């Protein structure tokens, strides 16, 4: 959920 | 990108602020100035001529989110390159600065690959 939600920020 | 895009560094220990930019230095960007919070960030930025913003999160008298927040709906910086720097990644801190506009998002301590990674992510992006 952390390195995931930054995938889909594009982060 | 160009070699020679202006880069504000911000963080309000002096310590982080040259390891930035010295990594900056490695990637081949060499125009980079320094500032110490968000007031004395848009102060110097009054200068002009910035073309890239990295910033902390937690500084004194304004803080990281609050410079981007003010950045965002400036009506001549709005669209200003920021990468937001963390000490950590928690899901409410990506989700704020997500929100806020940031470019992108990196937890301290990073190396230079690091670095360019995102910097190029965002490059991409901007079509930059
Ligand atoms: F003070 Be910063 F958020 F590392
Ligand atoms: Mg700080």
């Amino acid at each position: 959920q952390v390195d995931d939600l930054l995938d889909s920020l594009g982060f | 990108a160009d070699k020679e895009l202006k880069f504000l560094v911000v963080d309000d220990f002096s310590t982080m602020r040259r390891i930035v930019r010295n990594l900056l230095k490695e990637l081949g960007f060499n125009n980079v100035e320094e500032a110490e919070d968000g007031v004395d960030a848009l102060n110097k930025l009054q200068a002009g001529g910035f073309g890239f913003i990295i910033s902390d999160w937690n500084m004194p008298n304004m803080d990281g989110l609050e410079l981007l927040k003010t950045i965002r709906a400036d009506s001549a910086m709005s669209a200003l390159p920021v990468l937001m720097v963390t000490a950590e990644a928690k899901k409410e801190n990506i989700i704020a600065a997500a929100q806020a506009g940031a470019s992108g998002y990196v937890v301290k301590p990073f190396t230079a690959a690091t670095l360019e990674e995102k910097l190029n992510k965002i490059f991409e992006k901007l079509g930059m």
